[PDB]
């Protein structure tokens, strides 16, 4: 048919990169350190969390 | 042709339909009980 | 007092070698209905001058069990004679 | 891993689902994607550290040793199809099953973020394997093969959960090793002994030492398919590598009783590769190779102090693709000529002469020629054994005098003539017979240019 | 005959629940009193005369071990009077309780009531019903527990599973091999219960159903080991495959769930500075792994199915309940982090 | 001549020991309803006598 | 026939059916005596359902629908190809009679289940005891050895526990060996020349064999002449009829007797004839080898998925 | 009972050689009599006068073994180096075990009676260097 | 008995398991 | 601890609940899933794909259970910490204040190879 | 044919009696294939009572 038996089933990477991410969207625990991690005033420490 | 008994083929259908949605009711009323005690 | 003594000395009527040997099964059937009388005596020493005015209808519950476990034993003890004609406890045949 | 895993369970309801005799090639076909993907995330940087997600990973970051895994099932379906094809495909799809069932728990292994999630991982294994032991080998001594492959392994094993449950509860808790920050010393005492020994023993039992190797011609000699599980199974004695994990901190000053591990490990070095020049099994004749050195990391290990982490860990995976491929040119070459015996397959060298360099560049590795991956490591070995005592030279360089007149007489039985017999041995070495021998030294000379990413930490 | 099998079966478990449910001594002698007058019908069903050559060897095993009980309730009758069920304020009378009790779930000590009863009963059908004889006197201990010598219960089960291993490497009959590591699994949860008393109860519910699940798998044919050769290629190829499962669920591999108690034991046999008491039994347990393989290696190896027999049929037997005993009895140890706060 | 021999002789040596005390506790339970419980009564007078049991 | 216990406990299966017409007989006879020339024709008036004698497909006449599946999925030692009775052979002819002792035993475990389940009598050919009528010329004759004859004599004490006996039990009027001369004239081209030591010897043992079951209380209605031929016709019709109820049994033995209270003879062994796989379930060979009765493990134990293809014909999805 | 180890274990710590070995044979001298009263209990009827069972020197190898088993030791506590030791104590196993080498004979029961005796001596006198407790509570 | 085949090279060239979409196995293993 | 002989009692209230995709959840049952198949494969179906109303409520049957009895699990645990913590709030005395002190203070073994 | 040894000898030395593991000793029995009734005896002849010149 349309052969989900085939290339289907390595689409389950970007299936389990959503789950990847998940953890570290909750893992936000600190923006306050001191070895560049720094977080101190800019909008380049915030983003990609 | 199709040859089953005919009685209890839906009552797993049923059961599941009584189950569920007095699942979903005693949730959806523990979602909210929640913010009714704390 | 030594009431007690005589009778916890005749408690010793199971003693475990004649509690199931040796043959003429019915001896040793015959010590565990006569095990009691030193339980049904026992406990009727106690209850009766240590006024507790309840628990003496223990003893009276202590005979109807025993009487009926015994009589449910002496139905099987029938049933090795009646395939043998003698119970005889050296008649052995499922090992372990 | 992120997800490494879950695309590698999702191979097992692929093959079922299948057709007929496409079954063997829509398992291949998937398996070989993910080293794109095994390769991706992982190999980042690099300076203290990387702790990957979650409880799940430490992402193996100072010791690779995971792409490697993940060539295997694309490695040995094509291997393994020279007589399995004779069964039910009842049974062919259960044979594939399991070895995925296999890669999966190594996979969450040698990652495994704790020690506690190594053991109950550790021990996940010995399942899978025996049912590969036991059904699917050739003529018996099957059988109590089954059972030496256990009872050493499992009767090692049950002391460390003595021992680490009994960490767990004693200093915080073991479930990080980045927890490991604070750490008791460990003293000379009568119980700290056997702290040290129940924690340690039950990883001799799968790298061996010259005691209780009685197991190892065992398994690797009565064997599966064509080498089906015994590639496997050499990984898997490599994958008992956790005493690096271990033995670098948690009693890291016990060496007060590391001489009873040296010496008989160093001596029976020299030894049990001595004991193996008159065999008359081929494949038991691979199977003390693989003893000898794989027994010198264990005086790599125990001798602390790098520039022999340098080495230990480039020997692990050094013969992990030479005693792979030498058991592949074994299981090859058995399929024309029904024995085992090494008298037997002479008169060679002309009817086959495309595989005569997949001989020599095989037991040239052991040689080893000094640009390759395998005197970068024992190189690093000897000038760190070296360094305990002068003395350590003479029996390791004897052993790598007897070990070269021991690889030599596996390639010279071939170069002989006239053959005698044999109206077989007709089939010219074919398309199949030559790619699974291939992809084996391709990536092995290929990493000699750049081997910074085979190091420790270190 | 039909309706007067359920009174008897339905009054087993009714004899077990005033056991539990009981404040005074006087009832839990009633309890397994009638347990002991309504398990000899069951023995004799199909009338073989080894069926009543072994009940009898049943019965007045269970009648001593009944009569020291009121033996030992009657000493603590003297002793203060109180009859609730507690610490027994005697230490000749709690000596004298433990090893009474230990004849019905028949301890190390008190051989022979496992292997000579489950032998050769015709009824191999079920007995499963010797699932509720070893749950009646463990909820007896989980109350007297405060009041125990703390050696005694020890060496009768240190015994245990010593005693219970070498005894049916020596076997081919398959009754006595489930009769044997019966002593066995009932040697791993009373070394434990002076400590903790509850993580008993974890490794008695996964008794249970390890135990009943071998049973009904055993219900097509099966009496003796050459017999669990003959029906892989015959009867059904699956069947092979999930009796290979349940066995090796039942060693204790950590890859499946009979190693679900274990790896919570000796959390709590260490964690009380006892170290070479849970690593003697721990070692012991591996030589209780070589009766089950050396039986796998019958049915999953295809040795020898001879005489050649069709069974062109179909298989209408009554599997009652087995759908999902093998889904629960393995794959349950991720799915456990806490059974022991339902239990507890 | 020694990895064959002198390896297994000593841990092989234990599949020989257990199985040689496998076989003095199936083939001295030989039935004897008599010799159980004479054998009962022992266990209970020792228990008496040992240890901690009565204290 | 019960069907299970809830069934049991409504309406019974002992007697409401069996108003006396249970009747369960059978015929010994001899070889070209007895076949159908007396059996076949008693159907009516009596209403009596008949049973074929015997053959390698009796389970391939039944489980279906139904067409017999060749001889080398039953391999069986072949009907017209033992009469060269092989006395020395790899072989075997012993393998002959384990196939058709169990093809004798489904008949007889279908008879009972026929007939609580409706009310019929059933003739049978021969029952489960003929069986060993052919062992006593099969013995001398050469073609047999010891350590083959000990094991049905083993399954005999084993299989045969509840089987109440046949009722007015027939020995077919019998010639004096003429069956010589029958084998030839009634044509079998393959039932052969082999002489009088297999004629003579299971002649000789119908008689001293067969009494005790003969002098069990279950009386017999015996004939020795040519053949019936309306002189032993009615009067095994008629007096056999009389002998039916009346003249008919003396300890009884059969009836499905006074357990028949819902008890141990009336669904006990009505539940144990239901589902004939647990019929031959004590049908099982040898301790190892038996160097006769045998199969190899896997050739031909790859016999097996030859005949198992989906190893159910048809059921489909949704029910 | 537990205070025959009390006298055991508390006065002598190797010196004083004849009452280490007076009373440690006392200890391995009475478990001679509980291997005798199962072997005429659960082995059959002996000879006229039981305890008869089979073989016999059952009390007569028990007690002869601990009769020895202080002494391997409480002469080799004080001539060396005057402590009690795993080393000291280890001596003990070997040829205390050599009693039963010594009959029922050896070559394959005597040295295995040697090997696993001399394991399982010294950790006992280890067990309270260290403090090791078997049968504990919190 | 016994039965096993051959040298699985009946004069055509085979790869892996037979002639047809079994050719497309080198392509997916060399590809 | 109080309040005996509940399945689960009245002042679990103010628990979360533990509400649904969950990965427990999502496994309990998914066991069920398995389970069902193998219902299938004991018979000699031959389907695998066989009715699916046996199919189903096996699915229904662990995922409605495994809830209801997951409501105590959480509250067993939260009712441990609950009396731990008061035990922890009286008795100062056996719950000191340890000094913070720094490496300044630590002269540890030193052992080096 | 040609798989492994799942040769005849493996089913005899199983061969269900004791297990004879690593000795010979005194066996049990070949124990019954069918339920378990060997010894049948039970039978005696009735009282020979004369009720006659009583
Ligand atoms: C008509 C044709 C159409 C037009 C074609 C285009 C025109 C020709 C292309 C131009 C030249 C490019 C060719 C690349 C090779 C030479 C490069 C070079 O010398 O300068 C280095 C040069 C460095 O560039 P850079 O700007 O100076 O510095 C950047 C780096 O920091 C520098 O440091 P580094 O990080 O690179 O580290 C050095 C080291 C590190 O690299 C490695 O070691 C990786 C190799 C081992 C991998 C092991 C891991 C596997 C697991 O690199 C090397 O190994 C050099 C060895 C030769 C390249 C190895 C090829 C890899 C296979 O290039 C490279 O290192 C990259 C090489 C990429 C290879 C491309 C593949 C080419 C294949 C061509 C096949 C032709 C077949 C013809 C048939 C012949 C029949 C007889
Ligand atoms: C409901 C409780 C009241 C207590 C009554 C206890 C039984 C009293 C005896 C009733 C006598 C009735 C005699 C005529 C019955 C008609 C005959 C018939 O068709 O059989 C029906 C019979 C009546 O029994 P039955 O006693 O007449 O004869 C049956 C034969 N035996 C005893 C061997 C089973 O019903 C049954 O067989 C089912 C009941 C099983 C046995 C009874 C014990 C349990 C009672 C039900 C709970
Ligand atoms: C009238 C009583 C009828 C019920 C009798 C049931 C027969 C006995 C069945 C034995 C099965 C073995 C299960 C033992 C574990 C009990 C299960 C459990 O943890 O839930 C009990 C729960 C929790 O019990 P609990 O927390 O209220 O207090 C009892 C605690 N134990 C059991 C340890 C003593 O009780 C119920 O509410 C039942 C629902
Ligand atoms: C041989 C058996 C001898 C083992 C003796 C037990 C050692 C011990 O006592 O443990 C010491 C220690 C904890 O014990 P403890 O002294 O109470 O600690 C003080 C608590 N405040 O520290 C420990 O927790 C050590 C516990 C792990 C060691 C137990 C296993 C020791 C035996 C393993 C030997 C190696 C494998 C040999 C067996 C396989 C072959 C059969
Ligand atoms: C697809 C299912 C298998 C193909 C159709 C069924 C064919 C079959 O009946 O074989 C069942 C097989 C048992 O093996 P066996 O008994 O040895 O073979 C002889 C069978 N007459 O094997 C079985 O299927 C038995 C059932 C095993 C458990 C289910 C696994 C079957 C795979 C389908 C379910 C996939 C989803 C569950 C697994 C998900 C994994 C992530």
């Amino acid at each position: 048919r349309d052969h989900w038996v085939h290339v289907l089933v390595p689409m389950g990477f970007v299936f389990g990169y959503y789950l990847d991410r998940k953890n570290d969207e909750k893992l936000t625990a600190f923006r306050n350190k001191s070895l560049l991690y720094k977080r101190e005033l800019k909008p380049n420490e915030e983003v990609t969390w | 042709h199709g040859s089953p008994n005919w009685l209890k083929v839906g009552l797993t259908l049923g059961t599941s339909v009584f189950l569920w949605i007095y699942l979903i009711k005693q949730h959806n009323e523990d979602v909210l009980e929640y913010k009714r005690r704390n | 007092s030594m009431v007690y003594m005589n009778i916890m000395m005749a408690f010793t009527v199971s003693l475990v070698g004649l509690l199931m040997y040796r043959s003429h099964l019915m001896s040793s059937l015959l010590c565990l209905e006569g095990m009691m009388l030193s339980l049904f005596v026992m406990a009727a020493l106690t209850i009766l001058n240590s006024h507790f005015t309840l628990a003496s209808m223990m003893p009276i519950i202590l005979l109807v069990f025993a009487a009926c476990e015994a009589a449910l034993g002496l139905s099987l003890l029938v049933m090795v004679s009646n395939t043998y004609g003698t119970d005889y406890v050296q008649n052995l045949n499922l090992l372990q | 891993m992120l997800k490494y895993i879950i695309p590698t369970i999702m191979l097992m309801p692929l093959t079922w689902l299948s057709k007929n005799n496409m079954i063997w090639v829509n398992s291949t076909a998937h398996s070989l994607l993910i080293s794109f993907t095994s390769l991706l995330l992982m190999n980042q940087f690099g300076d203290n550290s990387l702790n990957f997600s979650l409880l799940f990973f430490s992402d193996s970051l100072s010791t690779p040793l995971l792409i490697l895994t993940m060539w295997l099932l694309p490695l040995m379906l094509m291997a393994s199809q020279h007589h399995l094809s004779k069964e039910n495909l009842t049974r062919k799809k259960l044979f594939i099953t399991m070895l995925i069932s296999l890669q999966l728990f190594l996979i969450m292994t040698f990652t495994a973020m704790e020690l506690i999630l190594f053991y109950i991982l550790f021990e996940a294994t010995l399942v899978p394997t025996l049912i590969i032991i036991t059904r699917w080998g050739n003529q018996t001594e099957r059988l109590n093969a089954g059972l030496y492959f256990l009872f050493y392994t499992l009767a090692g094993s049950l002391p460390l959960l003595v021992a680490l449950i009994y960490i767990q509860n004693t200093v915080g808790s073991l479930n990080f090793l980045m927890l490991q920050y604070w750490v008791q010393p460990v003293h000379n005492s009568w119980s700290n002994v056997f702290m040290w020994l129940a924690c340690m023993m039950a990883f001799m039992v799968k790298m061996p030492l010259y005691g209780l190797h009685l197991w190892l011609p065992k398994a690797h000699v009565e064997a599966p398919i064509a080498g089906s599980m015994v590639l496997a199974a050499v990984l898997l004695k490599l994958g008992g590598y956790g005493m690096l994990r271990i033995t670098l901190i948690l009693n890291p000053m016990t060496d007060f009783m590391a001489y009873p591990f040296i010496m008989l490990s160093l001596w029976g070095m020299i030894m049990t590769s001595s004991i193996c020049l008159r065999q008359t099994d081929l494949k038991s004749l691979i199977a003390y190779s693989s003893v000898s050195h794989m027994a010198l990391v264990i005086v790599a290990i125990l001798i602390q102090t790098p520039w022999s982490y340098m080495g230990a860990t480039a020997l692990m995976i050094a013969h992990g693709l030479t005693s792979s491929m030498l058991f592949c040119l074994a299981n090859s070459n058995y399929e024309r000529i029904h024995s085992r015996t090494m008298i037997l397959a002479r008169g060679l060298q002309t009817l086959l002469p495309l595989m005569a360099t997949w001989w020599l560049l095989a037991s040239l590795t052991n040689l080893a020629l000094p640009p390759t991956i395998n005197l970068i490591g024992e190189l690093f070995v000897v000038m760190s054994t070296f360094s305990w005592s002068n003395i350590t030279i003479i029996l390791m360089g004897v052993n790598m005098v007897i070990t070269a007149l021991y690889s030599l007489y596996m390639l010279i039985m071939t170069q002989r003539g006239k053959y005698t017999y044999h109206i077989n041995n007709i089939s010219p070495s074919f398309t199949r017979e030559n790619a699974l021998m291939s992809l084996h030294i391709l990536p092995l000379l290929l990493l000699t240019l750049n081997p910074k990413i085979i190091l420790g930490p270190l | 005959n039909p309706i007067i099998f359920i009174i008897i079966l339905l009054t087993i478990m009714l004899g077990t629940i005033i056991v539990m449910i009981s404040s005074h001594w006087l009832l839990v002698w009633i309890g397994f009193e009638m347990n002991m007058l309504a398990i000899i019908p069951i023995m004799m069903k199909n009338h073989n005369p080894r069926a009543t050559e072994a009940s009898t060897k049943y019965f007045l095993t269970q009648s001593t071990a009944s009569m020291l009980l009121m033996m030992a309730v009657i000493i603590n009758l003297m002793f203060s009077g109180q009859w609730t069920v507690m610490k027994l304020f005697n230490p000749m009378a709690s000596m004298l309780m433990t090893m009474a009790l230990a004849m019905k779930l028949g301890m190390a000590p008190f051989h022979f009531w496992v292997p000579e009863v489950t032998q050769g009963i015709p009824l191999s059908s079920g007995l499963i019903l010797l699932t509720w004889q070893k749950l009646a006197p463990m909820s007896v201990l989980y109350q007297i527990f405060p009041s125990i010598n703390l050696n005694l219960i020890l060496t009768l089960s240190v015994l245990s599973i010593l005693i219970g291993g070498w005894g049916g490497l020596n076997q081919t009959q398959l009754r006595k091999i489930m009769a044997y590591s019966s002593i066995a699994h009932m040697g791993w949860m009373t070394a434990v219960l002076p400590y903790n008393p509850t993580m008993t109860l974890l490794n008695l519910i996964i008794y249970i159903i390890m135990t009943s699940t071998m049973f009904t798998m055993f219900m097509a044919n099966s009496t003796t080991t050459t017999l669990s050769l003959s029906h892989t290629w015959n009867k059904t190829p699956i069947m092979t495959v999930l009796i290979l499962a349940t066995l090796l669920s039942m060693g204790g591999l950590p890859p499946l769930s009979g190693f679900m108690p274990k790896w919570m034991i000796i959390q709590e046999m260490t964690k009380n500075n006892s170290i070479i008491l849970p690593t003697f039994m721990a070692i012991t347990a591996l030589l209780n792994l070589y009766f089950y393989m050396r039986l796998t290696y019958s049915t999953t190896l295809t040795m020898f199915p001879s005489t050649n027999n069709m069974k062109m049929k179909w298989q209408f037997p009554l599997m009652k309940k087995m759908t999902f005993l093998p889904t629960m009895v393995v794959l349950s140890t991720m799915m456990l982090p806490l059974t022991p706060m339902l239990s507890v | 001549l020694l990895d064959l021999i002198w390896l297994e002789a000593i841990l092989p040596k234990t599949i020989s020991l257990a199985q040689m005390k496998a076989s003095t506790l199936v083939t001295n339970q030989k039935g004897l309803i008599k010799l159980y419980f004479l054998s009962f009564l022992i266990t209970i007078l020792i228990s008496m006598i040992l240890f901690n049991f009565h204290e | 026939l019960q069907y299970g216990p809830l069934a049991y406990i409504l309406g019974e299966k002992a007697t409401k059916k069996m108003t006396e017409k249970s009747k369960l007989i059978t015929v010994d006879g001899n070889i070209c005596s007895g076949k159908s020339k007396l059996a076949k024709e008693i159907a009516e008036k009596l209403g009596l359902k008949h049973f074929p004698e015997a053959g390698i497909h009796y389970v391939d006449s039944t489980t279906g629908d139904g067409k017999p599946l060749p001889v080398q999925f039953s391999g069986n030692c072949s009907l017209e190809k033992f009469y060269d009775d092989p006395k020395s052979n790899d072989g075997n002819s012993y393998r002959l009679q384990a196939w058709l002792y169990a093809s004798r035993l489904l008949q007889y475990a279908d008879a009972l289940e026929h007939l609580l389940s409706t009310g019929q009598g059933v003739v049978l050919e021969r029952s489960i005891y003929s069986d060993f009528v052919f062992l006593e010329a099969m013995y001398r004759q050469g073609f047999i050895r010891k350590q083959c004859v000990d094991h049905y004599n083993q399954v005999k004490k084993v299989t045969i526990c509840e089987y109440l006996p046949p009722h007015v039990v027939v020995y077919v009027d019998v010639p004096v060996p003429e069956v010589q001369s029958r084998i030839q004239k009634k044509g079998n081209p393959h039932e052969m020349k082999i002489t009088s030591a297999y004629l003579q010897d299971i002649e000789n043992a119908y008689k001293g064999t067969f009494l005790p079951e003969m002098s069990e209380k279950c009386e017999v209605l015996q004939y020795s002449a040519w053949e019936a031929q309306d002189a032993e016709k009615v009067v095994e019709d008629i007096e056999y009829l009389k002998y039916d109820k009346g003249p008919w049994l003396d300890q009884n033995d059969r009836n499905l007797h006074k357990l028949r209270m819902l008890v141990q003879d009336k669904l006990e062994v009505l539940n144990y004839t239901s589902i004939p796989v647990f019929l031959p379930e004590v049908t099982v060979g040898a301790h190892q080898s038996d160097q006769v009765f045998q199969e190899f493990t896997e050739l031909p134990g790859r016999k097996y998925r030859a005949g198992y293809n989906e190893d159910v014909g048809d059921k489909w999805i949704w029910l | 009972a537990k205070t025959v180890l009390r006298q055991y274990w508390d006065i002598p710590e190797g010196t004083e050689c004849h009452r280490k070995t007076y009373a440690t044979t006392s200890i391995g001298g009475a478990a001679g009599l509980v291997v005798s009263a199962y072997s005429v209990a659960l082995k059959t009827p002996t000879s006229f006068l039981e305890g008869v069972a089979r073989t016999g020197r059952y009390t007569f190898t028990a007690a002869a073994i601990g009769a020895i088993f202080g002494l391997t030791s409480c002469i080799s506590a004080q001539v060396r180096e005057k402590p009690d030791d795993p080393l000291n104590y280890l001596i003990g196993g070997c040829a205390g075990g050599l009693i039963l080498g010594a009959r029922t004979r050896s070559y394959g029961i005597g040295a295995a009676a040697c090997a696993y005796m001399g394991l399982t001596a010294a950790l006992v006198k280890m067990g309270q260097l260290e403090g090791w407790q078997v049968f504990a509570e919190p | 008995e016994d039965e096993n085949l051959y040298e699985k090279n009946p004069d055509s060239h085979g790869y892996d398991k037979d002639p047809a979409v079994d050719i497309w196995n080198m392509r997916v293993v060399f590809f | 601890g109080r309040a005996t002989f509940q399945f689960l009692p009245d002042e679990a209230r103010s628990l979360p609940p533990p509400k649904l995709t969950d990965p427990r959840l999502a496994f309990v049952g998914f066991l069920g899933y398995c389970s069902g198949l193998i219902d299938n494969a004991i018979r000699r179906r031959p389907v695998l794909l066989a009715g699916l109303h046996r199919q189903l409520l096996y699915i229904t049957s662990f995922v409605f259970v495994g809830y209801y009895l997951l409501k105590r699990q959480d509250y067993m645990y939260a009712v441990r910490d609950h009396d731990m913590f008061s035990y922890i709030k009286s008795h100062p005395e056996d719950f000191p204040e340890k000094d913070k002190k720094t490496y300044g203070e630590v002269f540890e073994e030193f052992h080096p190879v | 044919a040609r798989q492994w040894q799942p040769d005849v000898e493996w089913a005899e030395q199983y061969g269900g009696a004791v297990m004879y593991p690593t000795k010979e000793t005194a066996h049990w029995k070949p124990p019954p294939w069918n339920d378990v009734d060997p010894p049948k005896d039970t039978l005696v002849s009735n009282l020979t009572l004369n009720f006659g010149p009583q």
